[PDB]
């Protein structure tokens, strides 16, 4: 357990990938990656599936990435005295505005409103530096895929989701 | 020592566990039948683990009686994981490892799940706990293949126990073996 | 022997629950038909006027879960709370056993909830009855009704609410086991047209949903209901 | 109302065979039929003796029936499990004979771990008794042969006594030899 | 029996055992009953300042509200209970995070039995 | 001076004029609907028997719960609404075993009867100040028979009123009238247990609805050696045959 | 209900068992708030949390703890303002924060500066963990508190205008990016941020 | 007539201001057997006529001791007599153990009175229907308290409560100028009480079994006489 | 004297519990017959409307455990809950104690649950009378019990509850030889079917039979038509 | 301190509180715990008489009751050794002793405390006994209080 998760955004597209037991989950168009204890990632997957299913049923609308970000932050602040051993990462695109969105969290729920890329988990600093040296803004979806896959390969087995507004491509390395 | 072994093969799941070791005993434990086509092998801390296993058996039997329908091994494994996490919420984690082997009989496939002491479950082709881990994996990683028949799985398990009885400095006590098939749970004679 | 729900009358029957059964008989007719390849839910919307939002105003059909839906007849206020608890229970079952809840378990839980209200003095019986419809691997498509009394039964095709007798007779006369959903739709529309107290049964007077085909279920927007009504010649 | 205002106003050997169970001790009489043997401090044993006896008496009266050895053993196991880690000094053997289950022996560890078995030993000298018993013990030996085997094993353990014998009628005599 | 019912209470079953529960976060023992402790202290203060009558009335109102408000399908808290406690316009984490047995002990009748002490 | 309905009959809390508390009075009326129970103490034992009052021939008369054991030295027959009798007997057994546990001595019959009555008293405030536990009084009256090293063979009639009397001989339930009237004529201090049994059988035969038979009536006795022991069907049949032979002609 | 404590024992067992617990974030080094002639300016080295439109707060210590408690009490004050139909005042925020952080006995590692303007006037306070508080015309919190406080005391003067207030707050933060919020009596609160393939598959939406 | 509409419970005054439900409780004493108590500066005596359910039954316990210095006799409801006697015994034990002090009879009377009062206001409860005579000797001197279910506790030289108590009370009024002066002779005081009770009997004259006597004073701790022990006084 | 459970009638009756028993008689018939080594539970299922989902509903006789079966008569809604409580108790007993529930213990618990709901005026008593049958674990003596809304329970050789109980019970009383009860399983099933046909006007389609056998063996018959033919031809 | 008890043919000596029914007991150790146990035992005796029609206790029943009192705190016990002196149901003098965990044993004679290791052999090296010579034996062993219990009742005396 503890595989590293990396999220990256281009123009009107975001890409989230993890080391490879799946560690990236989706609740519509919002993708949540959770690095940490296996039990805690499983528990968070179940809990957020429950919460987002109820949200969709009550709203008749899929939860948007920023609303999901606030949801996960407030759900992680619960257990403030018993925090989960997880650094989550959320990626997605707003259905209405189309703005790509990526965010990272600490184990208690502080949100890192990153604009370009996010990493979390073991060997965080190494892959962070590699992304900083390798990332470029506003990349095309295929260029974004190449960049994120290269970043992972420099840190096998891996899964990367290339997310548009309307279609998602899931790839295994 | 407490060791539990499990191998998932083409048509069966072979679950094996070492006999209980206690002063001056003669006579199975480390296994509870949750339903006609799934049984739960467990190991770890004495008292706590068996008390948890009996409670899980009670819940699964209650579900079976309630619906007159058998809970799938996937659902059983999920429930066991959820209950183990619930139990560990309030108290110090107790060393426990659980192998839920069963035949789903709806997808008509044999599936095996291991649940660690922290309540994390992983679907496995094979598994082990305790002193068996290091040595058996060195062999299973080479000999195991999913197409092997149940008899071949028993042969592989016999080889694994033959290897352990040599690695263990103690004169090993042997292991009981139980097989779950489309025909239900069964116990072997020669082990 | 009807001022409190906790009295058995000398005849041995609960007046306060038979009155609740009478209450649902005033609500808009809900109807559900089971076909070999899916289920169809229809309901005659009760409160209507030119100013009421006919779209985005699901009054009868509610989504309890993927592959499950309910058509509710009676007090919609109670329907909302019961449906909320049903959704919570379905998601709890999914969270625990990692599998979509079989509909019968959901129906049993809701029927036990409704019954428990008939048994405690501080609670009046729920004034709603649901037509559950959903799909699960144990029996595939299945359809249940449940009364305020807390009992439920599995039905191939049933009508609930106002003028239930005429719609039930028509269903008994017309139903066949081997129908397809595209025919159950016509049958449901025909039965509602023959049962409605209104003269025309316009597209805004009707609410519709269907579960078919892993299993898609579509709650019809008014446009497709309007198209379908003329499609079958109403 | 005023109630609200008023609140604010202010070695052991046991084995089973065709003739029942032989219990040899260097013993607890739960019932005329149920025969326990408790190791540990004088305080815990003398108290939980009476507690388990009370539980078994309640069960017998309510059910109008013989309490199975398994039921009493699990009652004691649950009780001592609730106190696991609290400092109970127990090692307990619950033996009895009932038509529903024949002769059976259950051992309860201090931690509540309950074990069925055909033979059990505890104490300092358990090893010699076990090593002399296992060489000749078998299910189909006679009651007099059983008592002789118990004599030999327990006197060997002492060299390296009360001999209870429990049957359908219950424990028959103290067997002080 | 005197032993606890390990099944109907769920919560892990016989595990955890009672003796093992005696190891808690230091703040656990306080917040578990903070609201009741604060209300008791306030009622004592009123008893001292405004006489025995004021606590009597204050507690009688709350007891009447609690006894007659039974709603097994929700734990959101009675609307009037908030007004009586002067909580009508304030939030605390106990309200934001109100906090699952599927087969035992969750149905309405358990709550009916609890309420009526039957 | 107009005739009007009277409300004092309802509720255990309501006194009527003259202070007659009826709901407990009506509770003792439900006793008469129960099967007849007889009890006769004597210097060498106490024997109590009961009408089984089988509703239909299909009911397994050999599995009816009219007489129950509370301890090795105490037993009691019951009449009335057996649903409440089960709770009373459970409390009595719990109290007896608790006393045996706490004091290492047999529970005195007087103390056990006091405990059972205190439970029966719970429709109001309890003896120890306990809050009321039940909305209505027990519809069951049970007579307790036992032996103690000091008091000896003694019999007590425990009422739902929360009061008991030590009875030399007592009959409760249906036909209490004639049974008690005949006990007054029959009982005497020199009544040995052997003829006490036949006297109980005689009373039941005189007051039972149908012919006395071993499968519709049963007996029990208390003794220092035997303890509380219900008689077998063969034993009761032998006693009934002896009665037929002896009291006839 | 509320904060749970549902895994304190498990997390301790993980900590002793060499499972390193991920570290919670911190909100930087320095906070400074300066009262001035017509209002108050609050600066921070992390974010300036909003309790009410004209009541702002800067948080030291754990980021989640401050971002949660300040946010919760901003929610409380909004409900209170709606309830009384009038502008909320800083003393209410101070009292609510004091009681809240006293309730959890400092386990919520929040060190806060609360500043605002209200119908009674401008206010500036500091709230430490476990409820202790103090008041003053100028304040500083955090690791770099000493140097910023020295700068404030060596430069702060009565009746300094908005420009001098911003200059002094930014200079004190520098001596400790920089974001400052300045609130004036009778005017809108002014927030000044940063003032200084192997195989492929398709998934549904 | 109109009383019938207002005596439903002890929580309703009648238009005349009477509280009928407690007047009934006070009238409940008249159902119980007569008991007599009389006082002298050196000793105080109780005399009670015991009733038996039938000729085959043992007599009721009319007299209870709560401490070596104090006892009581009671008439009225058995379920309430049990409660009040047990409460007073518990409070005597509490005073003797927790405070190392004998409970003063004057304090005990009011302490029991306060418990008696609370039942006459709250709904659901009913007034205790038992009147009991507390008797004891303490540091302040002999005592005799007639407690009534209305919560009235009164110091009396002598009194009688129960059925046909009027004759005994009249005899006590007629011989108060005498029985007080006995002052030292226990035999003569018990004899005087025995004539006092003998005025209250219509049938079933005094007998060694139905009669029971108690005495307490300077030298005598509360002692109960019954059976052959009282044959000399009859 | 019938507006509440807490009020005794002047003649000693609690009329509310008697009205609950009258409610029991409103439910469809249910009969049980003890064989010498088997127990048969019969049920009169309502003539299903032609649109009911026969494949999944109804089944009136439900098992509480591997060796116990609980038929009922009266309010179905209450029965579905009393059955669930009985099942939970059976599993709780199997957990806390090693042995499965004695049939007498399970029926006593169900009678307690029914009695418990009668103890306060705030709850409607369970208007259902269960008919619990089965074998004690590791025993071969057939057991049968009936429970009532009053909380009373009793053991019966053969008993009937629900609608037209008098007609069936009268037939059983004159046709069940308790001195030598039916021995062969099929003979007992024939007797049970005869008892139901005395009330059930419709053919075998309205009759549900379930046979419980020692050692946790239960089978629900689906061939009573053969048994019904023999009884009808013999009649 | 130290306490000593002797059991005779028809008497017992304890070298203390009289609880009635010929039961005298004492506790040595933490004085507060011993006094609290004494108060609780006296309360229990009075409640026994209250509930059980003032029936006289027996030394065995009191011993079991005190065992339950002590064992009620098995996991945080009172740190006091407790002993009882009195007569049994057979009329024989009887002495029972206890420990913090609640042990249960009968003894003809026992001493509890620091001086027990010396007193116990000092009596044994030179010790049936009539009532007066048990007193002289205690004097040779040994201000200090002596309570002697006999069939006729309990007598209290004080010596060195």
């Amino acid at each position: 357990n503890g595989g590293i998760v990396v999220a990256m955004t281009g123009k009107d597209c975001v890409a989230i990938a993890c080391d490879l037991f799946e560690k990236i989950f989706h609740y519509g168009h919002v993708f949540l990656g959770i690095t940490g204890l296996a039990t805690d990632v499983t528990t968070l997957n179940e809990m957020f599936r429950y919460k987002t299913n109820l949200y969709k049923l009550k709203e008749e609308r899929a939860i948007e990435p920023e609303t999901f970000t606030q949801l996960v932050s407030s759900s992680l602040y619960e257990r403030r005295f018993g925090p989960y051993f997880v650094g989550p990462v959320v990626a997605g695109i707003n259905s209405k505005s189309g703005k790509p969105f990526i965010a990272g969290f600490d184990l208690i729920g502080c949100i890192d409103e990153a604009k370009d890329f996010i990493v979390s988990g073991t060997a965080s600093d190494q892959l962070f530096g590699m992304c900083e040296s390798l990332y470029e803004p506003n990349l095309e979806p295929e260029d974004l895929f190449e960049t994120i896959s290269q970043a992972l390969l420099n840190a096998w087995g891996a899964v990367v989701y290339i997310i548009k507004k309307d279609e998602v491509v899931k790839r295994y390395l | 020592m407490d060791i539990i072994l499990g191998i998932r093969v083409q048509d069966s799941v072979i679950l094996a566990s070492s006999k209980a070791v206690t002063r001056g005993i003669s006579v199975d434990d480390k296994t509870r039948q949750l339903s006609p086509h799934t049984l739960m092998s467990f190991a770890g801390e004495a008292g706590d683990t068996v008390q948890f296993a009996e409670y899980i058996q009670a819940n699964i039997q209650l579900y079976s009686i309630r619906e007159d329908y058998e809970l799938s091994p996937q659902a059983v494994s999920s429930f066991v994981r959820q209950e183990l996490a619930k139990s560990i919420r309030s108290r110090r984690p107790y060393q426990v490892n659980v192998l839920i082997g069963g035949y789903d009989k709806k997808k008509n496939k044999p599936e095996l799940y291991q649940i660690d002491y922290l309540g994390t479950k992983v679907e496995l082709p094979y598994g082990a706990h305790g002193y068996s881990g290091f040595y058996t994996f060195s062999l299973l990683d080479h000999h195991y293949r999913p197409d092997m028949t149940t008899e071949e799985g028993l042969d592989l398990l016999k080889l694994c126990v033959q290897e352990l009885e040599k690695r263990m400095p103690m004169d090993f006590k042997g292991v009981i073996v139980k097989i779950v098939d489309k025909d239900g749970i069964r116990q072997v004679d020669d082990f | 022997y009807d001022s409190r729900t906790t009295i058995f009358s000398p005849e041995g029957r609960l007046y306060q629950v038979e009155y609740a059964l009478e209450s649902i008989s005033h609500a808009g007719t809900a109807i559900g038909i089971m076909a070999s390849d899916g289920i169809v839910l229809a309901a005659e919307r009760k409160v209507t006027s030119t100013l009421l939002e006919q779209d985005t105003s699901t009054e009868k059909l509610y989504k309890l879960n993927d592959k499950i839906a309910v058509a509710v007849a009676g007090l919609t206020a109670d329907a909302e709370i019961l449906i909320n608890t049903a959704r919570i229970h379905a998601q709890n079952y999914l969270k625990t056993y990692n599998e979509d809840i079989p509909v019968e378990i959901l129906v049993r839980r809701l029927s036990d909830i409704k019954q428990g209200y008939t048994q405690h003095g501080g609670l009046r019986p729920f004034g709603v009855s649901f037509i559950y419809a959903g799909y699960d691997d144990r029996y595939g498509y299945q359809l249940y009704t449940s009364n305020p009394s807390g009992n439920y039964t599995g039905w191939k095709a049933i009508s609930v609410g106002a003028n239930t007798s005429a719609a039930q007779t028509l269903l008994q006369m017309d139903y066949k086991d081997d129908m397809k959903v595209d025919d159950a739709i016509e049958l449901a529309l025909k039965t509602l047209s023959k049962t409605t107290d209104s003269s025309a049964l316009t597209y805004d007077r009707l609410e519709f949903a269907t579960i078919r085909k892993e299993v898609y279920q579509k709650i019809f927007k008014p446009q497709e209901i309007k198209d379908i009504l003329v499609k079958t010649g109403i | 109302m005023q109630a609200i205002a008023d609140s604010f106003s202010v070695t052991t050997l046991a084995f089973r065979f065709q003739g029942g169970i032989i219990v040899a001790v260097d013993v607890i009489e739960i019932n005329p039929f149920l025969l326990g043997t408790m190791a540990g401090g004088a305080a815990d044993c003398q108290f939980w003796e009476t507690w388990l006896g009370s539980q078994c008496r309640l069960h017998e009266l309510r059910e109008k029936e013989r309490i199975s050895v398994a039921a009493a053993s699990k009652i004691l196991s649950n009780l001592v499990y609730q106190y696991k880690g609290a400092g109970l000094s127990m090692g307990t053997m619950i033996c009895g004979y009932t038509r529903k289950e024949g002769p059976t022996i259950y051992y309860v560890d201090s931690d509540g771990t309950r074990l069925k078995g055909d033979i059990f030993c505890v104490g300092s000298g358990q090893t010699f008794a076990y090593g002399v018993l296992d060489s000749n013990y078998k299910w189909d030996l006679s009651v007099e042969d059983a008592l002789y085997l118990g004599k030999r094993s327990i006197l060997a353990a002492a060299h390296r006594v009360n001999l209870y014998h429990v049957t359908e009628d219950g424990w028959i005599y103290h067997g002080n030899h | 029996p005197s032993l606890p019912d390990t099944l109907r209470q769920q919560e892990g079953g016989a595990v955890p055992l009672s003796t093992q529960l005696n190891d808690r976060h230091p703040l656990e023992s306080t917040l578990k009953n903070w609201e009741t402790t604060q209300r008791q202290r306030q009622m004592e203060q009123y008893r001292q300042i405004f006489g025995i009558a004021e606590p009597m009335k204050r507690t009688m109102e709350m007891e009447i509200v609690n006894r007659t408000d039974f709603n097994p399908l929700s734990t959101n808290g009675s609307i009037h209970r908030d007004i009586l406690l002067n909580k009508e316009c304030s939030i605390d984490w106990e309200d934001v995070y109100p906090g699952a047995s599927t087969m035992v002990g969750d149905d309405v009748h358990s709550k009916i039995e609890k309420q009526l002490g039957i | 001076m107009f005739l009007t309905r009277s409300e004092y009959d309802r509720g255990v809390s309501t006194f009527s004029p003259e202070g007659r508390l009826f709901q407990v009075e009506y509770s003792l009326e439900a006793i008469k609907l129960g099967s007849t129970a007889i009890g006769i103490a004597t210097k060498e034992g106490v024997v109590l028997g009961v009408e089984k009052r089988a509703t239909s021939p299909l009911l397994e008369s050999d599995s009816i719960e009219k007489i129950v054991e509370i301890d090795r030295h105490i037993g009691c027959a019951m009449s009335g609404l057996t649903a409440d009798a089960r709770s009373m007997i459970e409390h009595a057994r719990t109290a007896a075993v608790t006393h045996n546990l706490y004091y290492d001595e047999d529970i005195n019959v007087e103390s056990l009867t006091q405990s059972v009555c205190d439970l029966a008293l719970r429709f109001g405030e309890g003896a120890s100040g306990e809050e009321r536990l039940m909305s209505r009084p027990f519809g069951v009256a049970l007579l307790i028979a036992g032996h103690d090293a000091d008091d000896g063979y003694q019999l007590f009639h425990a009422e739902p009123s929360g009061t008991f009397y030590r009875y030399n001989a007592k009959a409760i339930g249906s036909g209490s009238e004639g049974a008690q009237a005949e006990l007054l004529n029959e009982w005497h201090s020199s009544l040995t247990l052997k003829e006490a049994e036949l006297l109980v059988l005689k009373i039941l035969k005189q007051v039972m609805e149908e012919k006395l038979d071993e499968n519709n009536a049963q007996l029990s006795c208390i003794t220092k050696q035997d303890g509380f022991k219900i008689y077998d069907n063969e034993k009761t049949a032998e006693l009934i045959k002896e009665l037929k032979e002896k009291e006839a002609a | 209900a509320g904060l749970s404590f549902d895994n304190y024992q498990r997390n301790n067992f993980l900590a002793e068992n060499s499972h390193t617990q991920p570290k919670a974030t911190s909100t930087g080094t320095t906070i400074v708030g300066v009262k001035f002639n017509n209002g108050v300016v609050i600066a921070a080295d992390a974010k300036l949390h909003r309790i009410s439109p004209k009541i702002w707060c800067a948080g030291a210590g754990t980021a989640a703890d401050t971002e949660a408690v300040t946010q919760l009490i901003g929610s409380n004050i909004e409900l209170h303002s709606l309830y009384t139909s009038r502008e909320p005042r800083v003393v209410s925020a101070l009292q609510m924060l004091k009681q809240h952080l006293f309730k959890y006995q400092g386990h919520i590692g929040a060190y806060l500066i609360v500043a605002g303007v209200d119908p009674t006037g401008s206010h500036l306070f500091s709230i430490h963990a476990h409820g202790s508080t103090d008041v003053g015309y100028y304040l500083s919190l955090g690791s770099g508190s000493l140097a910023a406080m020295a700068v404030l005391e060596s430069h702060w003067k009565q009746d300094l205008t908005k420009e001098e207030a911003i200059k002094l707050a930014s200079d004190a933060i520098q001596a400790g990016n920089v974001d400052v919020c300045v609130m004036e009596i009778g005017k809108d609160a002014e927030y000044l941020r940063n003032y200084l393939v192997l195989k492929e598959s398709i998934v549904n939406i | 007539m109109f009383r019938n509409n207002y005596d439903g419970d002890t929580v309703t005054f009648s238009p005349t201001g009477r509280l009928f439900q407690v007047e009934y409780a006070l009238e409940a004493i008249k159902q119980g057997s007569v008991t007599v108590g009389l006082r002298s500066n050196t000793h105080a005596v109780l005399v009670a006529l015991k009733r038996n359910a039938d000729e085959l039954s043992s007599y009721q316990k009319k007299i209870i001791k709560c401490d070596e210095h104090m006892g009581l006799s009671l008439a009225g409801l058995a379920p309430d007599a049990r409660v009040l006697s047990n409460y007073l015994r518990q409070q005597c034990n509490y005073s003797s153990l927790v405070f190392n002090r004998k409970l003063a009879v004057e304090r005990a009377g009011h302490l029991l009175c306060d418990k008696a009062q609370k039942n006459t206001q709250s709904y659901g409860g009913r007034p205790y229907g038992v009147g009991l005579l507390i008797i004891g000797y303490d540091k302040s001197g002999a005592h005799l308290l007639e407690f009534q279910p209305s919560g009235n506790v009164t110091e009396l030289y002598g009194t009688a409560i129960g059925a046909r108590s009027q004759g005994a009370k009249t005899y006590l009024e007629r011989t108060l100028d005498t029985f007080i002066k006995i002052d030292g002779n226990p035999d003569e005081l018990i004899k005087a009480g025995v004539e006092a009770i003998s005025q209250s009997l219509r049938d079933e004259s005094l007998t060694v079994d139905n009669l029971s006597i108690a005495i307490v004073g300077k030298d005598t701790p509360f002692t109960i006489y019954d059976g052959e022990a009282v044959a000399k006084y009859i | 004297y019938d507006r509440a459970l807490s009020i005794f009638s002047p003649d000693g009756h609690i009329f509310q519990v008697e009205y609950a028993l009258e409610a029991v008689k409103r439910g469809t018939c249910a009969v049980g017959v003890k064989g010498k080594n088997c127990v048969v539970l019969g049920c009169e299922r309502r003539s299903t409307l032609k649109l009911q989902d026969t494949r999944i509903t109804p089944s009136k006789v439900s098992k509480i455990d591997s060796h116990v079966v609980l038929s009922f008569s009266g309010l179905n809604a209450d029965s579905r809950i009393l059955i669930e409580k009985a099942r939970v108790e059976a599993q709780s007993h199997r957990l806390t104690l090693e042995d499965p529930v004695t049939v007498e213990y399970l029926t006593r618990y169900v009678a307690g649950v029914q009695q418990r709901y009668t103890q306060s005026g705030g709850v409607r008593p369970f208007g259902v009378s269960t008919l619990i049958a089965g074998f004690d674990p590791r025993d071969d003596e057939p057991k049968l019990y009936q429970t009532e809304p009053s909380g009373i329970y009793s053991s019966w050789s053969a008993q009937t509850i629900g609608r037209n109980s008098k007609t069936v019970r009268e037939f059983l009383e004159k046709n069940y030889d308790r001195k030598e009860p039916p021995a062969t399983v099929e003979e007992c099933v024939k007797l049970t079917v005869r008892s139901l046909l005395e009330v059930v006007q419709t053919g075998a389609k309205n009759i549900e039979i379930t046979v419980v056998k020692p050692d946790s063996d239960i089978v629900a018959l689906s061939s009573e038509e053969i048994n019904q033919y023999v009884t009808q031809i013999e009649q | 301190g130290t306490i000593l008890g002797i059991a005779g043919e028809d008497f017992a000596v304890l070298a203390v509180f009289d609880c009635g029914d010929n039961i005298v007991m004492s506790a040595n150790g933490f004085a507060a715990d011993g006094d609290a146990l004494v108060k609780r035992f006296k309360n229990s005796v009075k409640w026994y008489h209250f509930d059980h029609n003032d029936k006289k206790l027996s030394i065995n029943s009191a011993a079991r009751n005190i065992q339950h009192l002590l064992y009620g705190k098995r996991f945080f016990p009172y740190y006091v050794h407790t002993i009882i002196a009195g007569l049994d149901e057979d009329g024989k003098g009887a002495v029972y002793s206890f420990d913090p965990v609640g042990s249960y044993e009968r003894e003809q004679c026992r001493a509890g405390g620091a001086a027990a290791s010396l007193i116990m052999p000092f009596l044994d090296n030179q010790v049936y006994l009539s009532v007066e010579e048990v007193i002289k034996l205690v004097r040779d062993s040994f201000g200090l209080e002596i309570l002697i219990v006999t069939k006729d009742g309990v007598r209290k005396e004080f010596y060195e």
